[PDB]
C-alpha cells in the first residue's frame, strides 16, 4: 500500500515547495497520477484478501473506498480553485496540506489491518476537516458546525475506544483476519448488549442516522465545496465501512439490537426525503438525500446478509460520486448568485444550458435510474429487506418515490422556469466546472459497464 | 464600529482580462496549462487508459476458473450417477457429533 | 544586556554621570523648542532626539525611510487640522499614534542613557503629550470614551519608565504663535483655531507643569530667553534637584528599566489593548490587507539580516 | 471579553480584571497615634502639651 | 510498580550491561527515521518562530536538531527493546515455574467442538 | 455504608417498605452532604436561612429515595419480575418527577425522569452483571 | 494507645478545624498552625521516647525549626496583605476568584 | 528580586522536589515539601502586585495545612508500625489523610478552589512553574505509597477533578485560569491509574509537561493573558497562533495528536483492570476540555479577530528574547503518538 | 520516581535513621530491637506483597512491642478482675503487694 501512501505523502512537500502559480497544477497532476495506481487494488483475489503487509490489507470492500478518495482529491483540487484565489500562498498551500492529510488518513483508514489503528485515523480526520470547515467556511454559523460535527463524531467513538481496548484484552487481537477467523459468537447479556452498542454508535454516528444526523446538516451547509465534497462522498462511507467490517465480532445480537436502528433508519428516510421537499436552500436539500441513501446503507449493514452487503458498497460509491457532483453544481450557482436560497436563481437552463445537462445527469442518478450504480445498489437492498420482511417494499417504494419528486423538483425549481430578471452576473461556464461535473458523472456511468468491481467482497 | 474595508465587489471575471479565461487562474498561460493537465490527466490517462485496465485486469476472482471446475463436476457426477450437488458440505464421518 | 551581565557585575550607576540627564523641551505649537533643544543637546554634549513624528518608528526599523501611511500610522495631521472632527476617527488614531511613538522614542532615549551614559534631549515626551489631547477633547475633536482608552494605556504603560530631571517649557503667548504660524506659512498648519492653542496652554501651565515641578524642577523661558541657549545651559548647570526619583534608583531598578526599553515589543505591549473604540479598531479584513502588504514590503518578510532581498547574506549558515 | 464567560447577573456588574496592575486602594488605611505628650510628663517642663 | 522492584535492577541506569546481548537498533530503523523527522520538524518550527527561511535558514542548527533527536532516539530505542525482552524473559520464566497455573490444553478440532449455529434469517 | 448495606440486604420486590425507608435514608445522606457543601461554598446569609436550605435539599432527597424505593419494590412485586432493570428505570423516572415537582417545573422533570431512569436501570444491570464501578487492582 | 495520645490527637483535630474554619484575622489562623505544629512535636516526642527510638529524638527538633520556618513566611506575607488592605481580614484576599 | 537570589530560589524550589524524589525516609521527603513551599512563595510574588501577594497568601495556606496533614499521618504510621521509610502505609486512617494532603498539594478536587485563583494571580513564568514542576513531588510520592492507596478515595478524586476542570474551563475567559481547569482534569486522569499502573501515571505527567510548557511559553511569546489579548495575535505572529491551535487539540486528545497516547494507555490499563464505566465516563467528560479548547482555538488562530491601529507600530519589531526548548516541546507535544512503544523506558 | 541516588553513589543520607535497630550512639538499644531485627531480616529480598503474609508474626510481635496493645488489655482485665473481687470480698492483695515486705534488692 505505501506504493499509494508514499506519494501522497511526497504531495505535501512538493506543493509547500511548489511556486505560487504552480500549487493547483502540481497537486492536480500528481493526485491523478496517485489514482492512476490506485487503480491497481481493483484487482482482488476472490477467495482471499490482498495482504499487502502486517499492517495494511485491501479487499473488495476497501479498494473501491481508496479508488474514490484518490480520484475525489483532483476534483476537490479543481473545484477550490476557484474561491481561494485571492488567499495568500501559505493558506492556499496550508489548504491543499489539509486535503492531502485527509487523504492519507482516509487511504490508512481504509486500508487499515487493525481496529485500533482504523480507530486512530477514522477519528484523525476530524482535525482536518474539523480545520477546513471552520477556517475556510463563508458563514457565522461555519463555527457551531464544527463543533456539532466534531462533538457527535467523538461522543459516539469514545465508547467504541474503550470498546476497542477490551476487545483486544478479550480476544487477545483486534486484526481483522484473525477477529474474523476465531469470531466466537456473542451473547444475550446487558454487558455484550452495551457493547454491540458502543460498537455500532460510532459508525451509526458517522453514517448520519436519524437522530444522529443534526451535524450532517449544518456541517455540509456551512463547510466549503471541498470540504463538502469530502463528507458526503468519503467520510459518511466511513460509517458503513466500519460497521461491515466490526459486524463479525456482534454476530448473534445483532438480530436483537438491530431493530432499533433498522426501524428508525427505515421511517428516518421517508422522513428526510420528505423534508428535501419543503427545503429551501440547495445544500441543505442535498444533503438530507444524503442522510436518506445512507439510511438506506444503515438498513442493508443491520440486515447483514449477501445481496445486502454488495447493495450497500455499490450505494456508498453510487452515492460518492453523486452527492459530491449534486454539492459542486450547487457551489457553481452559489459563487454566481451568492446565495444558497433555491428560489433566487431560476431558469438558468436558458443562461447556462450545459450546466442543464450536468444537473439532469445528477438528478437522474440521484432518483436512481438504471443501469445507474445507484439503482443496483438500491435494488439489491430493497430485495434483501423484502427477504428480511415484504412488509419493507411499501416504506422502500414511497421513499423512491419521494426521492425522485425532490430530485425533479431541485432539477425544475433550479434549472426552469423564466430566469430571475435582477440577476445580471450568471456568467458563460468555465471550462474548469463543466471539466469537473464531467469528471463526476463518467466514472459512474462507466462503472455500470463492469459492476463487479464496487459490488463488494460477497460478489 | 470598526475602520474595515470596503467588502470587494464580485470577484472580477476571469472573462474580463482573458475571453478565453478556462477559469484556473488569472494568467492565461497558467489557465491553458491547467487545463491541458487536467484533460490530460484525468480524461486521457486515466478515464481512457484506466478504464482499458479494469477493463481487461486479469481475472483473479476465479470466474472462469469456477465455471470450468463446476463443468468438470456436472459432467462426473451425471456420468457415474451420483447427486449434483451433495446435501452435506462437509463428509459426515469426520464429524463427532455429541 | 541580560540578567547573565547583570549577575557578572554590568552596573547602570556606573556608567551614569552627572551629564547623564533626561532633559524634555516642552512648549505650544511652533514655540521654537527644536531650537532650543538642539543648542541645549549641542552645549551639553548630550544625544538629541528630534520630536516623535507619525513614522518614527520607520526611523528606527529597517531602511529608516519613512512608510507608507497605510502601512504605518494610518493617521494624518493634515486631515486633523482641515477636518478635526472627521467621523473617520482620524484625531484619535493620529493621538494614540503618536503616544505610541512617543513612548517608543522615550524608551529607546532611557536606552541610550543606561547603555552609554550620555543624556538625553527630548522635543515633548510622553508625559506631555496629554497636553494635545485635552485640547481635542475641549474642543469636541474626540470623544470622552477616546480620552479614556488613552488614560488607560498611558496609566498602564507610563508608570514604568522614570520621568525626565529637567523639564525646559518655552513659553510664547498664543497670538504671537497664530502670527508665527502665518509666518511659516504652511497651509494645513494656518487652519488652527486660537481656542485649540490656549487649551494646549491651559493643559500645559495647569496640569503638566505643577506636576512636573512636583518630581523635579521646570525651567519656564519665555521667547526671548529661549534664545540666548548658553544661559539656559548654564541655568541646567546649576541646577540641584535632589529630591525626584533618580537618586532614589539603584542598580536593581537600573537592571529592570534596560530590561524593559531593550525589548520595544514589551514597551508596546499595552498600546494594543482590546478596548474595542470605532475610531482605533481595524477589522479583520483590513487588518489582514495591511499586515500583508507590510510583508511584502522589502526587508520585512524575515527578521533583520535574514532578508534575501534587501542584500543579506550566509542565511543558510547565518 | 468578560472577566467570566456565561456571566450571571450580579458578575456581570463586576469588572474584568486590570491588564497590568489592581489600583491601590490608599484610603486613610494608616492613623498616625497622637499622643499629649504634656503637661505632666517629666521631660515636658510640666506646661507644654506637645500634640505628637 | 511492575519492574520497578526486579531483583538486580540497578537504580539511575539507562542501559543494563545485560541489554548488551540483544541486537542493536539498526541505524535504518523506521522508528529512528522519524526521529530524525521530529528534530528536522522542530528545525522548521524553530525557523518560523524567529522569522527565518523556513527551510534554507539555519542548516547547521537543522542539522543539530536532526543529529541530536536521532542520537537520543537510539539510545531510547535502545532501552525500550531491552525492556521488553526483559519482560518476555521474566514472562516464559513465571509460564515454566507455574506449569499448574498455565497448563496445557486439550487441543480438540472442530469436528469435535460443537458451535451452535444461529442463523442469519 | 451501613445504608448501602440496609439497602442491598432486603431482597428485591419484598418487604416494599423497609426498601423505601432505607432509600430514604440514603436521599437523606445524600442531601444532608450536598446541603453541607452548598452551606460552606455559598454561604447563607442566617442560622435560620441555612436551616431552610438544608431543609429543602435534604427533603427533596429523600422523597427521591422514598419514591424511588416504593415505585421500584411495588413494580418489582405486581409484575412479580425481581431481577428486571425496568423496574428500576421506573423508579427512576418517578424519582426525576418528584425532583421537578419540588423544583415546580417540568422541564426539570421530564429530563430528570429520563436521565435518572437510565441511571438507576444501568445500576441495576451492573448488579445483575457484577460491572465495576471502582475495580480493585488485579492487572 | 493510652488516653495522652488521645489527647494529643484530638489537639491536632481541633487545631486543624480552626485553621480551616476562618473567621476574619489571619494571625488566628496562623496560631492555629502553629498550635498544629506544637502537637505534632508533643506526638512525635512522646512516640520517640516510649520506643527508644535514640536517633529520632532529633526529628522533633527539625520538625521545630520548619515550623518557625513556615511560621515566618506566614507573618512575612501577612505583613504585606496589611501593607497593601490597612487590616489582616481575609475578606481582602477576594481579588482571586473561581 | 536579583537574578541571583531568583537563580537560589528557583535552584531551592528544585532541591525540594529532588529531595522528595530521592530521600527514603518520611521526614526528609516532609523537609522537601517545605523547602518547596519556602522558595515558590518568593518566586509566585517576583513581581508585586495586590493579586500577586493574595495568590502567595492562598497558596501557603493551603499547601500548609496539607504538610501538616501530611506529617500527621506520618506520625501515626510511626506510632503503629515504627517505620519512617517510603513504603507501604501500615494504618488506615493514616492513608486516607495522607491521600487527603498529597490531593490538596497536588490541587484534586474537592481540593481544587486554589489552583485558578493562584494561577491567575502570578505571572505566565511562575503559572508555568506551578503547573508543571510543582506537581512532580506529590505524584512522586503518590507512586511510591500507590499500594496503600486506597483505590476507591484516589478514583473519587480523580473523578471529581475530570468534571470539575472540564465544568469551570467552559466559563473562563482568562487564559490562566483556562490552563490551571485543564491542569485540574489532567490531574484528575493522571491520578485516575496510579493504583493501577504507576508508568502511565509517568507518561501522562510527561506529556502533559510538554504540553502546559508549550502552551505557557507560547502564551509568553505573545504576551496574552486574555482571550481577547490572545485574539490580536494572528494579525502580528500568525504562526504562534497555529501552533497554539495545534498543542490545544493536542491538549484535547484528539488523534492522531500526542496528547491522545495518555488517554489510550489510560483506557487500556483501567479495561485491563475490569474498570470500564470508569475510563467511559473519564472519556466522555473530557469533551468539555475539548470544547473550551475549541473556542479558544476559534479565537486565536481559526477565526480572524478585529485588531487595532496601535499593532502596526508592533509589526516592525521583533521579538528579542528567545525561548530555546519551545519549538522541540511543540514537536513532542504534538507529534509523538507514532512512538507510543517507547513507554517503557521509563517503565 | 524515587531516584536511588543514595544506593547509586553508596552515600548514607538518611538511610542511618530509617529504622529503630541501626546503630545508633553508644550502641543504646531500641525498645523493640529485637522484634524489629527479626521482622527486617524475615522480609528481606522477598517483596512487599511476599513479607505482608510471609512475615506477619513477627510485624505482629513488633507491634504488640511497640504499642503494648494486647498487654494493655491483658493488664486491664486482670485490674478489673481484682477490683470485681475485692468490691466481693473474695480477694485480699499479699502483703508483699501491699508493701508489708521489703522488695528484692
Amino acid at each position: 500500500m505505501l506504493k499509494i501512501i508514499i506519494p501522497t505523502t511526497m504531495l505535501l512537500p512538493m506543493t509547500w515547495m511548489s511556486k505560487h502559480n504552480m500549487i493547483w497544477i502540481n497537486a492536480t497532476v500528481h493526485s491523478l497520477l496517485i489514482s492512476l495506481i490506485s487503480l491497481s487494488l481493483l484487482n482482488q483475489l476472490g477467495e482471499n484478501s490482498l495482504n499487502f503487509s502486517l499492517t495494511f490489507f485491501s479487499d473488495s470492500l476497501s479498494a473501491p473506498l481508496l479508488v474514490l478518495t484518490t480520484w475525489l482529491l483532483p476534483l476537490m483540487l479543481m473545484a477550490s480553485q476557484s474561491h481561494l484565489s485571492k488567499e495568500t500562498t501559505t493558506r492556499k498551500k496550508l489548504y491543499i496540506t489539509m486535503l492531502i492529510l485527509l487523504q492519507l488518513f482516509l487511504i490508512m483508514t481504509f486500508t487499515a489491518t487493525e481496529l485500533i489503528l482504523f480507530y486512530i485515523l477514522f477519528e484523525a480526520t476530524l482535525v482536518p476537516t474539523l480545520i477546513i470547515i471552520t477556517r475556510w467556511g463563508n458563514q457565522t454559523e461555519r463555527l457551531n458546525a464544527g463543533l456539532y460535527f466534531l462533538f457527535y463524531t467523538l461522543a459516539g467513538s469514545l465508547p467504541l475506544l474503550v470498546a476497542l481496548v477490551y476487545i483486544q484484552n478479550t480476544t487477545g487481537s483486534l486484526n481483522f483476519l484473525i477477529i474474523h477467523y476465531w469470531s466466537h459468537p456473542l451473547s444475550n447479556s446487558w454487558s455484550n448488549i452495551f457493547m454491540w452498542l458502543a460498537c455500532i454508535m460510532a459508525f451509526m454516528v458517522k453514517m448520519p442516522l436519524y437522530g444522529l444526523h443534526l451535524w450532517l446538516p449544518k456541517a455540509h451547509v456551512e463547510a466549503p465545496i471541498a470540504g463538502s465534497m469530502v463528507l458526503a462522498a468519503v467520510l459518511l462511507k466511513l460509517g458503513g465501512y466500519g460497521m461491515m467490517r466490526i459486524t463479525t465480532i456482534l454476530n448473534p445480537l445483532t438480530n436483537y439490537m438491530a431493530y432499533p436502528f433498522l426501524m428508525l433508519s427505515m421511517w428516518g428516510m421517508i422522513m428526510t426525503s420528505s423534508i428535501c421537499l419543503r427545503q429551501t436552500d440547495l445544500k441543505s436539500l442535498i444533503a438530507y438525500s444524503s442522510v436518506s441513501h445512507m439510511a438506506l446503507v444503515i438498513v442493508a449493514i443491520m440486515i447483514q446478509t449477501p445481496w445486502s452487503f454488495m447493495g450497500a458498497t455499490a450505494l456508498m460509491i453510487a452515492h460518492g460520486l453523486t452527492s459530491s457532483m449534486l454539492f459542486c453544481l450547487a457551489n457553481t450557482n452559489y459563487e454566481r448568485v451568492h446565495s444558497r436560497t433555491m428560489i433566487l436563481a431560476r431558469g438558468l437552463q436558458t443562461l447556462l444550458p450545459l450546466m442543464a445537462t450536468w444537473w439532469l445527469m445528477a438528478s437522474l442518478t440521484n432518483l436512481a435510474l438504471p443501469p445507474s450504480i445507484n439503482l443496483i445498489g438500491e435494488l439489491f437492498i430493497i430485495t434483501a429487506s423484502f427477504s428480511w420482511s415484504n412488509i419493507t417494499i411499501i416504506l422502500m417504494g414511497m421513499n423512491m418515490m419521494i426521492t425522485a419528486l425532490y430530485s425533479l423538483y431541485m432539477l425544475i425549481t433550479t434549472q426552469r422556469g423564466k430566469y430571475t430578471h435582477h440577476i445580471n452576473n450568471i456568467k458563460a461556464s468555465f471550462t474548469r466546472e463543466n471539466a469537473l461535473m464531467a469528471l463526476h458523472i463518467l466514472p459512474l456511468l462507466l462503472l455500470t459497464l463492469n459492476p463487479k468491481m464496487i459490488l463488494g467482497p460477497l460478489y | 464600529i470598526r475602520l474595515q474595508e470596503d467588502p470587494d465587489p464580485e470577484d472580477e471575471n476571469l472573462y474580463e482580462k482573458n475571453p478565453d479565461s478556462h477559469g484556473y487562474d488569472k494568467d492565461p498561460i497558467v489557465d491553458l496549462w491547467n487545463m491541458r493537465v487536467v484533460f490530460f490527466f484525468g480524461f486521457s490517462i486515466v478515464l481512457v487508459l484506466g478504464s482499458t485496465f479494469v477493463a481487461y485486469l486479469p481475472d483473479y476472482r476465479m470466474q472462469e476458473w469456477a465455471r470450468r471446475e463446476a463443468e468438470r463436476l456436472v459432467k462426473y457426477r451425471e456420468a457415474n450417477g451420483l447427486p449434483l450437488m451433495e446435501s452435506n458440505c462437509f463428509d459426515p464421518n469426520k464429524i463427532q457429533l455429541p | 544586556y541580560g540578567p547573565l551581565a547583570f549577575v557578572l557585575g554590568e552596573r547602570t550607576t556606573r556608567k551614569l554621570t552627572e551629564t547623564s540627564k533626561v532633559i524634555t523641551v516642552d512648549g505650544n505649537i511652533c514655540s521654537g523648542k527644536g531650537r532650543l533643544a538642539r543648542e541645549i543637546a549641542e552645549k551639553l554634549g548630550l544625544r538629541h532626539f528630534p520630536e516623535a513624528g507619525i513614522h518614527y518608528a520607520d526611523s528606527t526599523t529597517g531602511d529608516g525611510k519613512p512608510l507608507d501611511v497605510q502601512l504605518s500610522g494610518n493617521c494624518s495631521l493634515e486631515k486633523f487640522y482641515d477636518d478635526p472632527k472627521s467621523n473617520d476617527g482620524n484625531s484619535y488614531r493620529l493621538q494614540s499614534w503618536l503616544y505610541a511613538s512617543r513612548l517608543l522614542q522615550y524608551a529607546d532615549a532611557l536606552e541610550h542613557l543606561l547603555s552609554t551614559g550620555q543624556g538625553v534631549v527630548l522635543e515633548r515626551s510622553i508625559y506631555s503629550d496629554f497636553v494635545f489631547l485635552e485640547a481635542m477633547y475641549r474642543q469636541g475633536f474626540i470623544r470622552k470614551q477616546c480620552v479614556e482608552h488613552y488614560n488607560e494605556v498611558k496609566k498602564v504603560t507610563a508608570c514604568e519608565y522614570l520621568p525626565p530631571h529637567v523639564v525646559v517649557y518655552v513659553d510664547v503667548p498664543v497670538p504671537e504663535i497664530q502670527s508665527r504660524i502665518q509666518k511659516k506659512g504652511n497651509p494645513h498648519e494656518m487652519k488652527i483655531t486660537a481656542a485649540y492653542l490656549q487649551d494646549i496652554e491651559n493643559a500645559y501651565k495647569k496640569t503638566f507643569l505643577p506636576e512636573m515641578s512636583e518630581k523635579c524642577e521646570v525651567l519656564q523661558y519665555s521667547a526671548r530667553e529661549a534664545e540666548d541657549a548658553e544661559k539656559v545651559v548654564e541655568d541646567i548647570e546649576y541646577l540641584k534637584c535632589d529630591k525626584g526619583p533618580w537618586p532614589d534608583q539603584d542598580d536593581r531598578t537600573f537592571h529592570r528599566l534596560r530590561m524593559l526599553v531593550q525589548n520595544k515589543l514589551e514597551v508596546l505591549n499595552y498600546t494594543t489593548i482590546p478596548v474595542y473604540l470605532p475610531e482605533i479598531t481595524i477589522g479583520a479584513h483590513q487588518s489582514d490587507r495591511v499586515f500583508q502588504k507590510f510583508t511584502e514590503l522589502p526587508g520585512r518578510k524575515y527578521s533583520p539580516g535574514y532578508n534575501e532581498d534587501v542584500g543579506d547574506k550566509w542565511i543558510w549558515l547565518k | 471579553g468578560g472577566a467570566v464567560m456565561y456571566p450571571t447577573k450580579e458578575t456581570a456588574h463586576w469588572k474584568p480584571p486590570p491588564w497590568n496592575d489592581v489600583d491601590p486602594p490608599k484610603d486613610t488605611l494608616v492613623s498616625n497615634l497622637t499622643l499629649n505628650f504634656g503637661p505632666q510628663h517629666p521631660a515636658a517642663h510640666g506646661v507644654l502639651r506637645l500634640v505628637m | 510498580t511492575m519492574m520497578s522492584g526486579r531483583p538486580g535492577r540497578v537504580p539511575l541506569q539507562f542501559l543494563p550491561n545485560e541489554a548488551r546481548s540483544l541486537p542493536p537498533p539498526k541505524l535504518t530503523d523506521p522508528r529512528l527515521v522519524y526521529m530524525g523527522f521530529l528534530g528536522y520538524c522542530s528545525g522548521l518550527i524553530d525557523n518560523a518562530i524567529r522569522r527565518r527561511p523556513v527551510v534554507s535558514a539555519g542548516l547547521h542548527r537543522q542539522l543539530l536538531y536532526v543529529t541530536s533527536f536521532v542520537f537520543f532516539g537510539y539510545y531510547l530505542l535502545k532501552r525500550q527493546d531491552y525492556m521488553y525482552a526483559l519482560r518476555d524473559h521474566d514472562m516464559f520464566a513465571y509460564v515454566k515455574s507455574h506449569p499448574e497455573d498455565f497448563p496445557e490444553k486439550d487441543k480438540k478440532t472442530y469436528g469435535e467442538i460443537l458451535e451452535e449455529f444461529h442463523p442469519v434469517r | 455504608k451501613t445504608l448501602l448495606h440496609k439497602y442491598s440486604d432486603i431482597p428485591e420486590g419484598t418487604e416494599c417498605h423497609r426498601k423505601a425507608y432505607a432509600s430514604t435514608s440514603i436521599g437523606g445522606a445524600t442531601g444532608l452532604i450536598v446541603s453541607a457543601y452548598s452551606i460552606a461554598l455559598k454561604p447563607p446569609a442566617s442560622f435560620l436561612e441555612g436551616v431552610a436550605r438544608t431543609g429543602r435539599y435534604t427533603f427533596t432527597s429523600a422523597a427521591i429515595g422514598a419514591i424511588f424505593g416504593l415505585t421500584s419494590c411495588i413494580s418489582a412485586q405486581v409484575r412479580e419480575k425481581p431481577d428486571d432493570p425496568l423496574n428500576y428505570f421506573i423508579g427512576g423516572c418517578a424519582g426525576g418527577l418528584t425532583l421537578g415537582a419540588r423544583t415546580r417545573s417540568y422541564g426539570i422533570g421530564a429530563a430528570a425522569c429520563a436521565y435518572m431512569g437510565l441511571t438507576a436501570a444501568l445500576v441495576k444491570m451492573g448488579q445483575l452483571e457484577g460491572w465495576q464501578v471502582f475495580a480493585e487492582p488485579k492487572v | 494507645m493510652p488516653l495522652v495520645y488521645m489527647n494529643i490527637i484530638m489537639a491536632f483535630a481541633i487545631a486543624l478545624a480552626g485553621l480551616l474554619m476562618y473567621r476574619s484575622h489571619l494571625m488566628s489562623s496562623l496560631l492555629c498552625l502553629e498550635g498544629m505544629m506544637l502537637s505534632l512535636f508533643i506526638m512525635s516526642t512522646l512516640i520517640i521516647l516510649n520506643t527508644h527510638f535514640t536517633l529520632a529524638n532529633m526529628m522533633p527538633i527539625i520538625l521545630l525549626v520548619f515550623a518557625a520556618c513556615e511560621a515566618a513566611l506566614g507573618l512575612s506575607l501577612l505583613v504585606m496583605v496589611s501593607n497593601t488592605y490597612g487590616t489582616d481580614y481575609v475578606q481582602n484576599l477576594n481579588l482571586l476568584q473561581c | 528580586m536579583n537574578p541571583i537570589i531568583y537563580t537560589t530560589l528557583i535552584m531551592t524550589v528544585m532541591s525540594g522536589t529532588m529531595l522528595v524524589m530521592i530521600s527514603s525516609h518520611w521526614l526528609l521527603i516532609w523537609i522537601g515539601f517545605e523547602m518547596n513551599l519556602l522558595a515558590m512563595i518568593p518566586v509566585l510574588m517576583k513581581n508585586f502586585n495586590p493579586r500577586a501577594t493574595e495568590a502567595a497568601t492562598k497558596y501557603f495556606l493551603t499547601q500548609a495545612t496539607a504538610s501538616m496533614m501530611l506529617m500527621m499521618a506520618i506520625i501515626i504510621n510511626l506510632l503503629y508500625s515504627g517505620q519512617w521509610t517510603i513504603t507501604k502505609m501500615f494504618n488506615p486512617v493514616a492513608m486516607t489523610m495522607m491521600t487527603m494532603a498529597l490531593a490538596m498539594k497536588l490541587g484534586l478536587s474537592p481540593f481544587h478552589f486554589w489552583v485558578p485563583e493562584v494561577t491567575q494571580g502570578i505571572s505566565l513564568q511562575a503559572g508555568l512553574l506551578l503547573l508543571t514542576w510543582q506537581k512532580l513531588a506529590p505524584l512522586s510520592v503518590l507512586c511510591q505509597i500507590s499500594q496503600s492507596i486506597n483505590p476507591n478515595l484516589m478514583l473519587t478524586m480523580a473523578m471529581l477533578s475530570i468534571l470539575i476542570g472540564g465544568w469551570g474551563g467552559l466559563n473562563q475567559t482568562q487564559l490562566r485560569k483556562i490552563m490551571a481547569y485543564s491542569s485540574i482534569a489532567h490531574m484528575g486522569w493522571m491520578t485516575a491509574v496510579l493504583p493501577y499502573n504507576t508508568t502511565m501515571t509517568i507518561l501522562n505527567l510527561l506529556i502533559y509537561i510538554t504540553m502546559t510548557l508549550a502552551m505557557f511559553m507560547l502564551l509568553i511569546h505573545s504576551s496574552a493573558t486574555t482571550t481577547l489579548s490572545l485574539s490580536h495575535t494572528w494579525n502580528k505572529m500568525p504562526v504562534i497562533t497555529s501552533l497554539m491551535m495545534v498543542t490545544l487539540l493536542s491538549m484535547g486528545g484528539l488523534p492522531p495528536l500526542s496528547g491522545f497516547m495518555p488517554k489510550w494507555m489510560i483506557i487500556q490499563e483501567m479495561t485491563k483492570n475490569e474498570s470500564i464505566i470508569m475510563p467511559t465516563l473519564m472519556a466522555m467528560t473530557a469533551l468539555l476540555n475539548l470544547y473550551f479548547y475549541m473556542r479558544l482555538a476559534y479565537s486565536s488562530s481559526l477565526t480572524m479577530f478585529p485588531s487595532t491601529n496601535n499593532m502596526k507600530m508592533k509589526w516592525q519589531f521583533e521579538h528579542t528574547k528567545q525561548m530555546k526548548l519551545l519549538p522541540t516541546m511543540i514537536v513532542l507535544s504534538t507529534l509523538v503518538l507514532p512512538m507510543t512503544p517507547a513507554l517503557s523506558s521509563l517503565n | 520516581p524515587f531516584f536511588d541516588v543514595q544506593k547509586r553513589l553508596g552515600l548514607d543520607l538518611d538511610r542511618w535513621m530509617t529504622i529503630q535497630s541501626a546503630e545508633q550512639p553508644h550502641k543504646i538499644p531500641g525498645r523493640c530491637h529485637a522484634f524489629e531485627k527479626e521482622w527486617i531480616e524475615c522480609a528481606h529480598g522477598i517483596g512487599g506483597i511476599r513479607a505482608e503474609k510471609e512475615c506477619k508474626i513477627e510485624f505482629d510481635d513488633f507491634v504488640e512491642c511497640l504499642l503494648r496493645q494486647k498487654t494493655m488489655k491483658r493488664l486491664s482485665a486482670i485490674k478489673r478482675q481484682r477490683d470485681k473481687l475485692i468490691k466481693e470480698g473474695k480477694y485480699t492483695p499479699p502483703p508483699h503487694h501491699l508493701g508489708k515486705e521489703d522488695p528484692r534488692p
